[PDB]
RNA sequence: UUCAUCUAGACAGCCGGACGGUGGCCAUGGAAGUCGGAAUCCGCUAAGGAGUGUGUAACAACUCACCGGCCGAAUGAACUA
RNA sequence: GCAGUCAAGCGUUCAUAGCGACAUUGCUUUUUGAUUCUUCGAUCGGCUCUUCCUAUCAUACCGAAGCAGAAUUCGGUAAGCGUUGGAUUGUUCACCCACUAAUAGGGAACGUGAGCUGGUAGACCGUCGUGAGACAGGUUAGUUUUACCCUACUGAU
């Protein structure tokens, strides 16, 4: 895994979205939050900055999966070609007209399945179903409806914030057909999609949170080398008397 | 609880004196006449007594609030800071400031004296009378601020412990080693040369097992000493093995060295294991057999363990302190993460999506000659952070690269570009 | 401190004694009281904020276990004409509240309508916890 | 001001009546002015005066004065021109006191107590006219005043008190007629404390209801009874709540504490 | 932190390379900076200037005294006219006593005196009724104890006071119980445990006031033996 | 806060000039001069249109 | 006594005494410190403000939160059509300032000038210059004296100009005239340039170019006799004081016994010389080129006049300098631009504006069209038509 | 003005000595001249304090008090105006 | 403040009289920071707007502090620039909570009396008076109205 903060931010939904086959970043003063993903990455995958209707706040704002990625109606033009002329052909970009806007809060999603905000349905949501991608499902996160951010997720695992029942968590990695778990994240927050960006092979979160958050993160993710979500058989009593 | 720093500074009575009327010289005016009205004359001097009595209130709270109550703390705290400051002068101390916080009493009084002041001469004498018996009660507080100046410094120098903490003590005799133990295991400032009383104080390090923060404490000694007469700095070391819930390792040094004897060391091991009753007890050979009955001696005691090792090597040190940590975790637990799973709902296959270019790379070393560049080095040499203008091209794909710096035209005469382009 | 970015000036629409509505299930209706932070101090000025601008504030309106009590919280909506540097004016239908603690962060878990596009980017956990930006 | 007064007062009196409200004397009491003319002014007499004992029942009254004839001699009264109570024993007593201050050529008696416990209705009551301004508002009485009878006692009116007790409460100061209630910003939260001190048998015989739960629902009940509602459809709460915090002190609801 | 860390640093690394010699020339213009002060610093500062350097000149001069010196009748009789220790003192006038009061709207009809000076009432007091009082002795300027001092002894006790016998000033005074320089007041002295031959115990005894208590809000005063 | 008139804003200001900015300063000038020229020998070849 | 509440002053007491200025035509009271080692340049430059408009631009500034962002701005517009070259004026040192020595003619001069020189010109003979072109007889010995006196004295060089203001829409006909400095080297080289650029023409863009900072000097657009509530700015008295409530109701309660020059009177406001600095041009543009309204983006032909012409101004048919903002002086006015005067330690005055955008739409109401062809459009075929 | 030192060499500078019983006795984890309490003596001396300050955990080392060598004639302190 | 102790000096042509700087003792109530904090008789406060003083609250530069850093305390130069918004009239010779870099003190009036605004005639209650009336009080209602003159100031010939 890897801790870093631009400006002075532990969340990364103020910059940053995420997935197997590129990276967005927001443009900012400095190039080190661009930095910080090209030391792990180097130039293998394309690693992008740009704003979203002259926002920074594109994790929180976009969407999207190996396959494509989804923008809102308050994107213009310019930033939609710039998008499309630094990714390649292999990922469909789409300009989608709703009521909420901010798709990455709207939508957790892998390259597997998605779930979403409960709310209005579209002809082309209901065509992205199965079109675009695979999955969509109108669930609830322990009441928190906002899934994007009150949940972050990969094809490997999964992760909540820790008001999320057992039963839920059951409930939810059936759909998921993924292991899930409940955590928190930079010194004891719930909202963990902001606070962490996380796929297949690599980890980016805040300097703030801690080791055992981190331990969880890995295990959840299988970062280490072996790490199958049982070594929390060996770190059982460190969360005991953490929690 | 915990770095109490934040006391101001307490100046001794003659330069306290001086600031709070001095202050009240240079703030307040200092000018009547006597053709003015006596209600003028009234205000200036009850103004000035009222300012001085609340300066003298204003520096004693930041005494009283700012110093911690040495009861009402914690035991452990209470009891060193009784053994280093002699609690009953300490509170002593305190309550004279707090019964001269008198000064109210002397302003309120010739305040409602001076409301019936009938001259300049009057109302001035008033005015010094009142400031003279706050001077006279500051000359009688001399010794308990000189005591308390000091007792500050060393209370900000302390260190910052947390007595429910997963702790360790380091035990032993006079020069063992157990304190180049702490410099080896821990980050810590501490000296180790080789006479008795080297360290008179308790040292704190910091450490982390298992995604755990410990602490260990480095405690500077004891002697065998029938104990109805001992020196505060080994009731500091017998108080902190009392109080606190930590494991402790006794440190031996089996050896001709340490100007002591094996004999001395287990008559000290038998003389404060009382106190080992309820704390996890390692013992630490740190490289005949009388001396080897000594050693089942304490073997004998019911919970204990026994490990030979060395500062010589650095492997069995980690060893060592891993087996204290285990030992300590697990009657923590005792005196005190659910992951789901699927269950089966279809066949639609999932995998990993990852390309072969992140398996063919390399790290970065951020300590390498030949490495790459890392566009915060374009930056460094270009310009810095606020001129370095980034092109936001340069990493675009296209099918013909001259193109490079072209313009899309957005607006034509009326329309828009984009709503008429398409590629049919 | 707390927010991300720079003060940056858009229209004051909110002066003290204006009473806005909070929409979030948190349990209140209505934000009242003084004090705005960044203000200056000019003679007979009242003290009146937007910019996603941190404000203290009562509740009105709503359950007594948070009535009485003096609370930080962010302006969302104004209802002012604001000006964006790319362009047009905008404005809202109304004022709007919502409740937070000094670091930015909030009380409440979820948004409901819209917030403000620099608020938003101003403050983070307003972001994530928004589902509808403009 | 006030305690400029009261001070005024006391120095000026030979008596010293405290005035109690039998509704809760012990709460009216203010002890600190006792120990002050204990230490400071043993010659002057110092006695209790239950008021307004017309609005609890008689074996009340008979137990508080039992209670306080302990240590200090503790009649009872009812305050009225026409109607009264007490009034001769009262005389009886003060002309005792004249008797034994033969020397002095007359016997000045201050009246002392929290505000709205019948100073001035009780001066009225003994001279059987209106003699000093009178109000169910608490600060009707702003400075002192002299009156005469017998030509041989002085009764002066005082202006209430209540000593900065900070173990006390805004509620409790409240529930004690201290303060005028328009001035109060949230009034609604009290209630409970009038539900809690009030029997709700009473409670629905005054107001002819029924059978509510929930302080914040009786209040919405008793404003769509009133019709006293604002423009649309919410019931004001706020003046509904402002007025029953005045009957509640006035004496339109009837309320007691027990004594031990 | 956590010791005396400073401590340990010089011993360390150690205090500077530029620490002796600064130190030195410092003590060494300290000679021109004094006298530098003292022809400067106008004002307050410098009379505290000029202050400090006399105190500091008399210890030195002391602390060398004691270097270089370091280097008839029986017990019982040694440690040995009816006047009182102030006669003739200042006269006051009326006007000076007296303050003017005046009542009603129109401030008409003045019949009012406050007394100005502190003032002894006694036990029983309760004001007058205010139609009926012309003389005012407010509750600030009242004293029930003194500040006593035995001449022998060399010991102050605070004393209850008992009466005033004779203020020299108009023995009109003396009935108003005014507490002006020179007055004799009967004291309580049970707290001494005085007793004369019998066995009676003393509980009285007069003293003359030494201070003006309009100035000072302390009423200091002699025992008579 | 450091006003205007501030020595060390000065003197950063100072050792900024004689750098980045006055390049650009002095580039102008030669364009500048090199345009003036030439609004020069349009005007003569316009006067040797006669 | 101490007033009980302190607050700031009411106006500023440098710009005064708030007076009509004694000329339309503000007077640049310094020029540039010369360097001479670089070449010959102008200090400055005339023209006539032709009302404003608005741009968008890409703004490329690191740090900034429009950093690769789009941002709309208000942008000033000037006539700056060639100005022709008439005199030379050489300004020797003294210890008590500087003095003129001598200043030298052209040999011929145009009726514009005349009519500066001139007050009644319809009746003159217009005798102006005959005997200075005398003077320019076969050697001009007068001439190359006096300019050889500068050379050898004077020290410092100013150029007299003028307008050509026939080119503008203004109706006037009468040039306005003034010295410009010549802050290049070698005294010299300046008066061979002038010498050579006598009868001649120097356009905008040999004196400026995009980027640069310039100040504008001007006069600010007299409104009369005014009070002191809009003058200095102070507070109203609640309503239906006595004598009045748009005035300073008094000074307190102290007593002085005069009115001192600090307490905010009523007078004129407006018609006062100002000069406003730092103001980046980001177009010099050209009438013999059309589409100076258009933009690499847009790719609309249109000249930046907009529909129906400016308001109280006529087209631009001449070169034009485009500054952002908001200069001295109304529309229909003589505007001096200077350059800046030091050099600015700023990342504003080297970053290379580019524009978008231009607003080419009626100013003579809510103009919803940029070109009568869009306006056609949009509109359709009407009755007039067929 | 008064009192003192001085070719049997003054004052200022450098240099050297600055010892021995003895790490004097109590005390303490340790304290040896210098955290503290109380003695404060004798010896050998040209002179050298049971020690004037810096310093050490303790010693050490340096220092002054005092003596001597080189230098070669005036100097110091307290007071007054 | 009162009463004392000591002693650097002064000292009727005094050795053993007197005076006496700097220090210092007692009285003020207590020894264990529990003090429930507790008011006791005065014959003004609020708008606009300008300037000045420094005895500097903040900003700028420095010194000393067991000053690790961070923050803070004491002090030196310094008046260049700023030093707020509100609640409370059973009252405010003031206090309360907030914002703030900070929420510093004062003067030019109050050394009789001077912008604009709150705080005599009628009537009622209380105390007193034989009474007319007065007041220890309290409440209520209740008409000065320049400049067009000189100077100053501001703009204009
Ligand atoms: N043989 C051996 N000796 C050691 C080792 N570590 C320390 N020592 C000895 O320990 C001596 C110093 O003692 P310290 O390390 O200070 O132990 P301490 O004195 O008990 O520590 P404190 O009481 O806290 O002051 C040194 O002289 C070393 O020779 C070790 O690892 N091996
Ligand atoms: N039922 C009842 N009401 C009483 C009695 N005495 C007084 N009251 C009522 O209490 C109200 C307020 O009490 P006050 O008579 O003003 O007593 P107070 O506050 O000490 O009077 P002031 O000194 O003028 O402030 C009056 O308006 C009466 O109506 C009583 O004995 N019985
Ligand atoms: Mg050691
Ligand atoms: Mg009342």
């Amino acid at each position: 895994a890897t801790r870093t903060q631009f400006e002075n931010s532990n969340e990364i939904g103020v910059f940053s979205k995420l997935t197997n086959t590129y990276c967005l970043v927001a443009v900012g003063g400095s190039e080190n939050f661009y930095s910080a993903f090209e030391a792990e990455l180097g130039d293998a995958i394309p690693i992008v900055h740009t704003t979203i209707a002259g926002t920074r706040i594109i994790g929180r704002m976009t969407a999207g999966n190996r396959r494509g990625l989804l923008v809102p109606t308050q994107t213009t033009d310019q930033e939609l070609q710039h998008l499309r002329n630094s990714l390649p052909d292999s990922v469909k970009i789409q300009r989608v007209e709703e009521r909420l806007s901010a798709l990455g809060n709207v939508i957790c999603c892998n390259d597997y399945v998605a779930l979403v905000h409960p709310d209005i349905d579209r002809e082309t949501e209901e065509l992205i179903s199965d079109v675009l991608g695979v999955e969509v499902f109108r669930q609830t996160i322990s009441g928190n409806i906002l899934v994007g951010s009150y949940c972050s997720l990969s094809n490997q695992g999964g992760l909540v914030h820790p008001q999320t029942s057992v039963q839920d968590q059951e409930e939810l990695s059936s759909l998921l057909q993924v292991p899930l778990v409940a955590g928190t994240v930079n010194r004891g927050s719930s909202v963990v999609g902001a606070g962490m960006v996380v796929n297949d092979y690599l980890a980016v979160t805040g300097l703030d949170t801690t080791a055992p958050e981190l331990s969880v993160i890995e295990s959840i993710f299988r970062l280490q080398d072996a790490q199958p979500e049982s070594i929390s058989g060996n770190l059982r009593d460190t969360l005991i008397e953490t929690y | 609880q915990l770095s109490w720093k934040d006391i101001p500074t307490v100046a001794p009575a003659n330069d306290l004196l001086d600031i709070v009327l001095n202050r009240t010289q240079r703030k307040t005016p200092t000018v009547i006449r006597p053709g003015f009205k006596i209600t003028r004359i009234r205000a200036f001097y009850m103004r000035k007594v009222k300012y001085t009595g609340e300066g003298f209130v204003e520096k004693f709270e930041d005494i009283l609030k700012g110093f911690p109550n040495i009861n009402d703390v914690h035991p452990f705290h209470r009891d060193l800071m009784d053994t280093l400051y002699e609690k009953n002068h300490y509170k002593i101390s305190l309550a004279a400031i707090s019964r001269a916080k008198l000064v109210e009493q002397v302003a309120r009084d010739y305040v409602r004296l001076l409301k019936f002041g009938q001259s300049l001469f009057q109302c001035k004498q008033l005015k010094r009378a009142a400031l003279g018996r706050m001077a006279t009660i500051v000359k009688k507080l001399r010794d308990p601020l000189a005591y308390l100046e000091q007792v500050r410094q060393h209370i900000g120098r302390l260190p910052s412990i947390d007595p429910n903490t997963r702790t360790l003590l380091i035990c032993g005799y006079p020069n063992v080693g157990k304190s180049s133990f702490l410099r080896c295991i821990t980050k810590s400032d501490v000296d180790v040369q080789p006479y008795a009383f080297t360290t008179k104080s308790l040292y704190v390090g910091h450490f982390d097992y298992k995604y755990l923060r410990f602490q260990a404490i480095d405690t500077p000694g004891i002697l065998d000493r029938p104990t109805e007469e001992m020196n505060n700095i080994e009731m500091q070391s017998i108080y902190a093995i009392a109080h606190l819930r930590s494991c402790v390792l006794y440190f031996m040094d089996l050896s001709e060295q340490c100007g002591f004897t094996i004999e001395a060391q287990v008559k000290l091991f038998h003389s404060i294991k009382p106190l080992f009753a309820n704390k996890s007890v390692m013992v630490v050979i740190n490289t005949d057999e009388e001396r080897a009955q000594l050693l089942e001696s304490v073997k004998e005691v019911p919970g204990v363990e026994i490990m030979t090792s060395s500062c010589q090597l650095e492997e069995n040190v980690m060893e060592v302190r891993n087996k204290a940590c285990e030992k300590l975790l697990a009657s923590r637990i005792e005196n005190k993460i659910h992951v789901a799973q699927p269950q089966a709902r279809d066949d639609v296959k999932r995998t990993p999506f990852i390309p072969e270019s992140v398996k063919n790379l390399k790290k970065y070393d951020p300590e390498d000659p030949n490495r790459r560049k890392l566009a915060r080095d374009i930056e460094a040499e270009n310009g810095g952070a606020g001129v370095f203008n980034v092109n936001l091209k340069d990493k675009y794909l296209l099918e013909d690269d001259e193109w490079k710096n072209d313009i899309m035209p957005e607006i034509l005469d009326g329309k828009n570009v984009y709503d008429f382009l398409d590629p049919e | 401190n707390g927010a991300q970015g720079t003060k940056f000036r858009i229209s004051l629409g909110l002066p003290v004694g204006a009473i806005m509505n909070c929409a979030d299930n948190s349990g209140a209706r209505n934000l009242y009281i003084i004090a705005v932070k960044g203000s200056g101090s000019r003679l007979n000025r009242l003290p009146a904020a937007s910019l996603g601008d941190m404000v203290m504030a009562t509740v009105k309106k709503g359950k007594p276990e948070l009535r009485k009590k003096v609370m930080p919280a962010i302006v969302v909506r104004q209802a002012k004409s604001w000006r964006r540097r790319d362009g047009v004016f905008l404005y809202f239908e109304d004022n709007a509240g919502v409740i937070a603690n000094p670091k930015g962060e909030m009380k409440g878990s979820a948004i409901t309508g819209p917030v403000g596009k620099e608020c938003a980017d101003l403050w983070p956990r307003v972001a994530s916890n928004s589902g509808v930006v403009v | 001001r006030i305690w400029n007064e009261l001070y005024k007062v006391i120095d000026s009196s030979d008596v010293v009546i405290h005035v109690l409200d039998a509704r809760d004397p012990l709460g009216t009491r203010c002890k600190s002015v006792e120990e002050y003319m204990k230490k400071e002014t043993p010659h002057k007499h110092l006695i209790y005066v239950l008021n307004k004992c017309d609005l609890v029942p008689t074996w009340v009254a008979a137990a508080w004065v039992k209670h306080l004839s302990k240590e200090r001699p503790t009649l009872a009264f009812h305050a009225s021109i026409t109607n009264s109570f007490g009034k001769g024993s009262l005389i009886q007593l003060l002309r005792q006191f004249s008797q034994l201050h033969t020397d002095r050529k007359q016997i000045s008696v201050g009246f002392i107590g929290y505000p709205n416990t019948g100073k001035s209705s009780i001066i009225n009551t003994l001279r059987k006219k209106k003699v000093c301004q009178v109000a169910p508002i608490p600060g009707e009485t702003k400075v002192w005043q002299y009156i005469t009878l017998m030509k041989r006692i002085f009764l002066i009116d005082c202006p209430g008190i209540v000593p900065p007790s900070s173990k006390d409460s805004e509620e409790d100061i409240l529930f004690r007629g201290v303060v005028r209630v328009e001035h109060v910003t949230h009034p609604e939260q009290y209630i409970p404390g009038v539900l809690k001190r009030c029997q709700v048998k009473h409670l629905e015989r005054t107001y002819e209801i029924s059978g509510w739960k929930d302080a914040t629902e009786f209040i919405e009940i008793l404003a769509r009874k009133q019709g006293r509602l604002l423009k649309g459809g919410e019931p004001d709460e706020s003046g509904v709540s402002k007025q029953i915090l005045n009957d509640f002190n006035r004496g339109k609801i009837p309320w007691f504490v027990l004594p031990p | 932190p956590q010791n005396d860390y400073i401590e340990r640093h010089i011993k360390q690394h150690g205090k500077r390379l530029d620490h002796e010699e600064r130190k030195r020339k410092r003590e060494a213009r300290e000679s021109h900076k004094i006298s530098e002060r003292a022809q400067k610093l106008t004002g307050w500062k410098g009379k505290q200037f000029a202050k400090k350097r006399y105190a500091e000149k008399v210890s030195m001069r002391k602390k060398i005294k004691a270097h270089e010196q370091s280097k008839a009748l029986p017990t019982y009789l040694l440690d040995r006219k009816f006047s009182v220790p102030l006669p003739k003192v200042r006269g006051i006038s009326e006007e000076e006593m007296f303050k003017v009061i005046k009542t009603g709207k129109s401030r008409s009809k003045s019949w009012k005196r406050m007394i100005t000076k502190h003032t002894f009432v006694g036990e029983g007091f309760t004001r007058r009724p205010v139609k009926m009082e012309r003389i005012i002795r407010p509750s600030a300027l009242r004293q029930k104890k003194a500040n006593v001092t035995h001449p022998e002894l060399g010991v102050t006790v605070f004393l209850p006071i008992l009466a005033v016998k004779k203020n020299p000033q108009s023995p009109m005074y003396t009935q108003l119980g005014v507490l002006t320089k020179g007055t004799i007041i009967e004291v309580n002295v049970s707290e001494l445990g005085m007793v004369t031959a019998g066995g009676k115990v003393v509980w009285g005894k007069y003293a003359q006031v030494t201070n003006e208590p309009d100035r000072d809000g302390c009423v200091n005063a002699v025992l008579l033996v | 806060a450091k006003s205007l008139r501030a020595s060390s804003h000065l003197n950063a200001k100072s050792v900024k000039r004689r750098g980045v900015f006055q390049k650009a300063v002095d580039a102008r000038e030669q364009r500048i001069s090199d345009k003036l020229k030439e609004d020069l020998l349009k005007q003569k070849l316009e006067d040797l249109k006669k | 006594s101490h007033r009980k509440y302190e607050a700031p002053r009411h106006g500023h007491l440098g710009f005064l005494p708030r007076k009509r200025a004694a000329s339309i035509r503000a007077r640049v009271k310094a020029f540039p410190k010369d360097d001479r080692s670089k070449p010959v340049a102008l200090t400055s430059f005339l023209g006539y403000k032709a009302g404003m408009t608005t741009i968008v631009r890409d703004l490329d500034r690191p740090g900034s939160k429009f950093h690769k962002r789009e941002v709309v701005e208000a942008v000033t517009v000037v006539d700056t059509p060639p100005v022709v070259v008439v005199g030379v004026v050489g300004y020797v040192e003294t210890p008590r300032g500087l003095r003129s020595l001598t200043t030298v003619w052209a040999e011929h001069l145009s009726d514009e000038v005349k009519r500066r020189f001139y007050k009644n010109w319809y009746k003159s003979k217009k005798k102006a210059f005959t005997k200075y072109s005398a003077k320019y007889a076969q050697d001009g010995a007068g001439i190359e004296r006096e300019l050889a006196r500068i050379k050898k004295y004077a020290s410092v060089v100013r150029v007299l100009v003028h307008t050509q203001i026939r080119k503008t829409p203004l109706a006037q006909k009468k040039a306005h005239l003034a010295e410009i400095q010549l802050n290049g080297g070698s005294i010299s080289e300046k008066v061979d340039w002038a010498r050579e650029h006598f009868e001649k023409t120097v356009a905008v863009d040999s004196v400026f170019e995009q980027n640069e900072m310039i100040d504008a000097i001007a006069v600010t657009k007299g409104h009369g006799f005014e009070g002191v509530t809009h003058r200095w700015g102070t507070k109203k008295l609640p309503r239906k004081t006595h004598r009045g409530l748009r005035k300073v109701a008094c000074i307190g309660a102290w007593h002085p016994a005069h009115v001192m020059w600090s307490v905010a009177r009523a007078g004129q406001r407006g018609y006062h010389s100002r000069t406003s600095i730092n103001h980046k041009i980001y177009r010099v543009g050209k009438g013999d080129d059309e589409a100076n309204g258009a933009t690499s983006f847009d790719r609309t032909k249109k000249t930046i006049t907009p529909m129906g012409g400016f308001v109280h101004y006529g087209e631009i048919k001449n070169d034009f300098i485009m500054v952002k903002g908001c200069i001295p002086g109304n529309r229909k006015r003589i505007v001096t631009l200077r350059k800046s005067l030091y050099t600015n330690t700023s990342r504003k005055a080297l970053e290379e504006v580019s524009l978008k955008w231009i607003d080419t739409a009626s100013k003579f109401g809510k103009g919803r069209f940029q070109t009568p062809a869009e306006k056609h459009a949009f509109m359709g075929t009407l009755k007039k038509d067929l």
